[PDB]
RNA sequence: GAAAUACCACCCUGGCGCGGCUGGGGGCCUAACCCUCGGAUGGGGGGACAGCGCUUGGCGGGCAGUUUGACUGGGGCGGUCGCCUCCUAAAAGGUAACGGAGGCGCCCAAAGGUCCCCUCAGGCGGGACGGAAAUCCGCCGGAGAGCGCAAGGGUAGAAGGGGGCCUGACUGCGAGGCCUGCAAGCCGAGCAGGGGCGAAAGCCGGGCCUAGUGAACCGGUGGUCCCGUGUGGAAGGGCCA
RNA sequence: AGUGAGGGCGCGAGCGAUAACGUCCGCGUCCGAGCGCGGGAACAACCGAGACCGCCAGCUAAGGCCCCCAAGUCUGGGCUA
RNA sequence: UGAAAAGCUAACCGAGCCCGGAGAUAGCUGGUUCUCCCCGAAAUGACUUUAGGGUCAGCCUCAGGCGCUGACUGGGGCCU
RNA sequence: CGGAGGCGUAGGGAAACCGAGUCCGAACAGGGCGCAAAGUCCGCGGCCGUGGACCCGAAACCGGGCGAGCUAGCCCUGGCC
RNA sequence: CCCGUGGUUCGUGGAGCCAUGGGGGAAUCUGGGCGGACCACCGCCUAAGGCUAAGUACUCCGGGUGACCGAUAGCGCACC
RNA sequence: GCGGGGGGAACCUGGGGAACUGAAACAUCUCAGUACCCAGAGGAGAGGAAAGAGAAAUCGACUCCCUGAGUAGCGGCGAG
């Protein structure tokens, strides 16, 4: 009966501050290919896209 | 695989920094420079295959 | 859409270092005994 | 002589000596096993084989269960499906079309830094080996030659041509903006550590710029030295690169 | 919450034969989805016009007034026959 | 089975008929019900084994708050 | 009446943990805040997720049975030409 | 204990314990599996036999109650 | 001289054990150990005194309810 988040989601990053938000590793590109190099590698803080992150939310709601 | 192969720099056992590079013209010749997070800057060296 | 850095592996038995947020403010503002309360006495306490 | 010689030490090569390990194969049986005898529980033929149990590798439609893309002035066959540039976007920006055109899925170890110098093609006139066109002299020139690579923008007040010295084609990072609904991709003063080009006023966090690009999973390696399912460690594993 | 395909007309480029109630995009209107009234014979999108409901009331669009059918077989000046 | 075309197999088995999974599945069609009042959609974007589907963007409605901020107009820069 | 609980009551982090502070970090620069601005429960209701979830609608796949007085075959056994 | 497999929140994995199909192939309480793949610890339990009550299931059959139905709903079936 | 067998709506134990549909394809996966064939003990069987739990120098048969988190986690880490 209890739904329970795209557990998956909760798992793959997918984090919330009960304030009303979430984030995933900047994940812009990184930790994958990258015969890239430096400065580019400057993107690993965290990030969050609004609008959309609702589904995410309620799917989750209950734990993570 | 082409005269373009990827290497990267490491420094006197006290770190390693990265970046790709090539193969063509002077091939192997690979000292270079760069600076690790070792100490404050430091040679580094480069090479590392 | 994204690698990840949070991995909670093959298991089920973690340790502890009890992080229960308690407040000297609820405490002294109006629900205490300025010297001895202890986890034990915190039931009413909204920090358990 | 590269070595010195006795007789006592250890250690090897050996094609042959011998010994422990184990790989290859050739002979009637025999008692399990099979067929068995032909009129009987005893005889007969085969017999360590293959029958057969399990694990092994491999043939393998005979069988099973799926799939074998979208666009497109029908379907299919034909085209074609990512990115840069120009046109049509009609003047902000910005838009199809089986509309026009045309390139890229490299690299450049130094076209990466900075300091110092220089400065086009082509026209003309005069000249050794020339000899429509090198090389040098003499004038002339919104710079149309030039900048790996296509276009377009720019632009020799050089980003362009030459010399010196050098790695920032740095880590930590960034405020604040381009565009975009998603994610993208993209622009960046300035603070820190840390260097390099000038003495320095400062430039340098790759190139003259707009294409050389790919989530997520999965797994590798150089860390790290965070976690370990009683504790010490460890298989294993979390974040970095 | 619903459409995620639509068509028409005018202007501006494609295309197509500068052909089609063709198909491509854009500025506008449109028509659906109101676009139910006038209307041009009758005609989803061409000019007029937005209908909450009445009137055995009057002024008007467009576009009309010999008749079929409301409205001058007006006047004035021509030109075709 | 089958002197085999894909034949016949309780009157139409190119894989029988009854019951069962089951009310399979159904971006496809149908059908989708009292009165009245307000507003008023789009029939486009973006990637999609999607392309008559869908997630997000564009337009709508009811509620809070901002409350003169809007289309359009006047004027004067700096853009074509 | 039953007080195992689940939601609040700081959170920040992959964690070690720190703690209203915080991870990056050697960085005084950013992002999660701090900001309580209390929720928590019962109901009524717009509303998804699982369950057939506006309703009846198919090709068919799978299990267990049902039949050679269906039909073709083959076996046994008389007859007729 | 080797591989071949079942369980289990485990789908192949660092993957444990019980459980068995193959081959190996033993210990009597200093015994032996179990906590941590595994190794050094402490701890745990005592395996490879046996018996059954009691608390949740089920509905043929009986009783009773129903903001559960009225003869096309109700079991299809209110009566050969 | 005994026993069984033969039943029985549902519950029940073990025996053996499937496509759909989902994963908008679908081969791991999925429905699921679900449907169904079976054998069998009952009036209820099932399980039922620990080579258990769990790490506190702790508990103590087995079964069923509420809670334990839908977390701990299993995985074309995707539907689930």
């Amino acid at each position: 009966m209890p739904k329970m988040k795209t557990h998956k989601g909760a798992k793959k990053r997918v984090k919330i501050t009960a304030s009303g938000k979430v984030v995933a590793m900047k994940t812009g590109k990184r930790h994958l290919n990258w015969q890239k190099s430096g400065k580019e590698i400057r993107q690993k803080g965290r990030k969050f896209v609004l609008a959309k992150p609702e589904a995410e939310r309620i799917k989750l709601l209950l734990p993570y | 695989r082409i005269k373009l192969l990827l290497e990267c720099t490491e420094c006197k056992r006290r770190n390693y920094a990265t970046e790709k590079n090539k193969r063509n013209t002077p091939n192997k010749l690979e000292l270079r420079k760069y600076c690790p997070w070792c100490r404050k800057h430091t040679v580094h060296r480069e090479v590392k295959i | 859409r994204s690698t990840t850095l949070m991995r909670l592996p093959k298991r089920g038995m973690q340790g502890q270092v009890p992080g229960e947020i308690k407040r000297p403010r609820y405490q002294g503002v109006n629900l205490k005994d300025l010297a001895r309360f202890e986890g034990e006495v915190t039931p009413e306490l909204l920090v358990r």
